[PDB]
RNA sequence: CGCAAGACGGACCAGAGCGAAAGCAUUUGCCAAGAAUGUUUUCAUUAAUCAAGAACGAAAGUCGGAGGUUCGAAGACGAUCAGAUACCGUCGUAGUUCCGACCAUAAACGAUGCCGACCGGCGAUGCGGCGGCGUUAUUCCCAUGACCCGCCGGGCAGCUUCCGGGAAACCAAAGUCUUUGGGUUCCGGGGGGAGUAUGGUUGCAAAGCUGAAACUUAAAGGAAUUGACGGAAGGGCACCACC
RNA sequence: CCCAUGAACGAGGAAUUCCCAGUAAGUGCGGGUCAUAAGCUUGCGUUGAUUAAGUCCCUGCCCUUUGUACACACCGCCCGU
């Protein structure tokens, strides 16, 4: 009847300025026609795009979720909406004789971003172990968690939402608690797992602007 | 008669094991009892890796891997011949297949 | 007969048993 | 789809409810010599030449 | 209609391959997964119940969206498969591996390769009984 | 892209831990408890087992009140079958979840009472303690945490057994038994009838506990050995097989 | 044996039997039986061979392990008003 791709205008999406790579991609939306219009279709959608795709030195395990907050001049412009391990590293890192320490806080950025960031540290054989399982006590656990929630805690409530995402691309949380829990146990392979935005502020569009540099 | 002298489960010094589900027929089997797999295996087949890997954008891409943790009873493990029926003295052979 | 089968017959022939006995 | 030539290593064996297919080993002499499996039918004799037509169809085994 | 933009680039996108064990699905859409470029079953391909999940469905199926999705100017694509998933199986089907092989041969480009079957952290019972299904 | 409901707590998760057993796995906090270890602390036989009594006791089930995702007895259909109203599939009610009150039963199993002595070896593993080269982590002066090599105590297990014992299977206990006595509780006496009838007793009910006999029978049964058979696996073979 | 009097006149219900090179099949001939009695059998040549150098799917067999309440041995044994 009427092809529906004939009525489809295209769009770039655009990273925020903490990351290298600006354009990561092209999307379609409906041109306006009567009630419908092309710029709210375009005001929610996530794109979960690889680290590597955003950093062009950096690990490919790590996704970030980009979410249009406005779109002008036919560019849609993005903010971080959340962090996340590709399903294959996650499972690679589970392995069968060891103990898996997993953290969560929700901590408040100081621009009014809410996030729940996901720690996972994982316990290290030494190199001259001859015991088959490296296995952490329920207090080494504990303690093991409260230095990751302190951790987050420190890195995400004194800076706002664009260090903290700069501190994400290297992990450098999970740097931290890994030479932190040191002494505790030592960790094996620490990350900040997820981070998921339950709230944020009301939309500003100077923020926004600045956001993209 | 007893058969096995761990009665074909791998419980000591507790009561209860919770149950899983059999992957091939959602049997109700102990977890201890249950003949577990863990297979890791590339998304990508063998014969698809070439043809995969020409039309990769990126160079170097290192393809990922499958990680499914597989759960059997006991009759669906023997029926796909992951484990079979072993002589009385074989039986005891705790030593995974050198494969 | 399967021992179970066995006794839910019993258990049964009771039951009308004491329904027949007031 | 190039013409390749390549030399039979081994021979498998047949496939099939009664036994219809034939398996060989085929490797080549001039594309960064490799070995690749491929099924095959007639006679194809003790190390013969078998020609690609395709680097790609393989053998599914078992 | 299309992308002309920037000819000596890719147009990335997004290819979720469902590969039941019942038929297979080739589904390519937008990047942020919203907007649809088209989505063909193994089932519209094959007039039989059994053959829905068969390979040779999963590769016609696969041709059909790269032609379409090369008609309409997207030139490569991310793979996010997924298996059924939940409380049943974590296996993907049998039309995965050819889909995506048809997919690759048919002059697509492919991106970051995905598993996305859904996992539970722990989930509801299964559809068989205790004693399982005994057929 | 969100929103809401209940259910569950994967991977980590182990012949690993805890609990009297049933049973127990997301974080954090509170509350009370507990074993082992350490002790040149205290009391000084206060102990072991236990009729009567008592607490707890999977699942299913019952009566109220919430909740009711998923699965799902009953039921309704759809299905190759000679015949399902079975196995399979789509739905689906009580239930499955929680809060009270009942119920007191499981292949509730290690089919092995508890307490105490003695009797081989070895490698691990969990907890506590002790000793020791060295390797790693918090400013360069130390403990301590993670490893490493050991010793002691309790624990879950991995063991020949021609110590020893058993009918053997097998068991370091199922040993220390005609060379028969450490203490103590429960409990069996060929197979059926039968855990039935009856009486009592508990329960709202379902049912639970205690529990015969007449009669009937030469075996029933346990372990193992050979064969035969298997719509059991592995490896081969045959145009009286197939392709 | 001849008059040429014209018979679905050119790969076959369900079920299947035999067969791998001088197999099969066609074709005649000789022995036995006998009175030179053959449509039978036992041999012999002659023409001459499409397909397959495999498998354990059907029917079975064998060299193992396993289960058994079978041993008259699965045509077994056995449960139910």
């Amino acid at each position: 009847v009427v092809d529906p791709f004939s009525k489809k205008d295209w769009y770039d999406v655009k990273a925020p300025a903490m990351f290298n790579i600006r354009n990561i991609g092209k999307t379609l939306v409906t041109r306006t026609q009567g009630t419908k219009i092309a710029s709210d279709g375009l005001k929610g959608r996530v794109f979960e795009v690889s680290l590597a795709d955003l950093q062009n030195d950096e690990v490919a395990f790590r996704k970030f979720k980009l979410i249009t907050e406005d779109v002008q001049g036919k560019n849609c412009l993005t903010n971080f909406h959340g962090m996340d391990l590709t399903r294959d590293k996650m499972c690679s890192m589970v392995k069968k004789w060891q103990t898996m320490i997993e953290a969560h806080v929700d901590v408040k950025t100081t621009d009014g971003y809410l996030l729940r960031l996901f720690c996972v540290g994982f316990t290290k054989k030494r190199n001259n172990q001859i015991r088959k399982t490296s296995y952490a006590q329920h207090q080494q656990v504990r303690q093991i968690r409260k230095k990751m929630m302190e951790i987050m805690t420190r890195e995400v409530q004194t800076n706002d939402l664009k260090e903290v995402v700069n501190k994400l691309i290297p992990d450098s949380i999970g740097k931290d608690i890994e030479k932190a829990c040191q002494s505790i146990y030592p960790l094996h392979d620490v990350f900040v797992r997820k981070v998921k935005m339950l709230k944020k502020p009301k939309f500003e569009l100077g923020k926004l602007m600045e956001l993209h540099g | 008669t007893k058969k096995r002298r761990n009665n074909g489960r791998a419980k000591k010094g507790r009561g209860h094991v919770q149950p899983i589900r059999c992957t091939n027929c959602a049997r109700c089997v102990p977890k201890d009892k249950a003949i577990k797999k863990f297979v890791i295996r590339n998304i990508v087949e063998a014969a698809a890796v070439r043809d995969i890997s020409e039309a990769s954008v990126f160079d170097a891409y290192v393809l990922p891997k499958l990680y499914v943790k597989l759960h059997y009873c006991v009759s669906c493990v023997i029926h796909s011949k992951v484990v079979r029926n072993r002589s009385r003295e074989a039986r005891k052979d705790r030593t995974p297949p050198p494969r | 007969m399967r021992a179970k089968w066995r006794k839910k017959r019993m258990r049964r022939l009771k039951r009308k048993r004491r329904k027949m006995r007031q | 789809q190039p013409i390749k030539l390549a030399r039979v290593t081994k021979v498998l064996g047949r496939t099939g409810s009664q036994g219809q297919c034939t398996q060989v080993r085929v490797e080549f002499m001039d594309d960064t010599s490799r070995s690749i499996i491929r099924n095959v039918k007639g006679p194809v004799r003790e190390g013969d030449v078998l020609t690609l037509l395709e680097s790609e169809r393989e053998a599914r085994r078992l | 209609l299309g992308p002309q933009v920037a000819e000596g680039e890719n147009v990335f996108g997004v290819c979720h391959i469902f590969a039941s064990f019942n038929d297979t699905f080739v589904h390519v859409t937008d990047l942020s997964g919203k907007e649809t470029i088209c989505r063909v079953t193994g089932g519209m391909k094959v007039k039989a119940d059994r053959d829905e999940s068969s390979p040779y469905a999963a590769m016609l199926a696969a041709q059909d969206v790269a032609q379409r999705c090369k008609e309409l100017g997207i030139t490569a694509l991310h793979i996010k498969l997924r298996a059924t998933g939940g409380n049943r199986t974590k296996t993907p089907g049998p039309g995965a591996q050819s889909a995506l092989r048809a997919l690759a041969r048919s002059g697509m480009k492919i991106g970051r390769i995905e598993d996305v079957t859904p996992i539970p952290s722990d989930s509801t019972r299964r559809k068989g009984g205790r004693r399982g299904r005994r057929l």
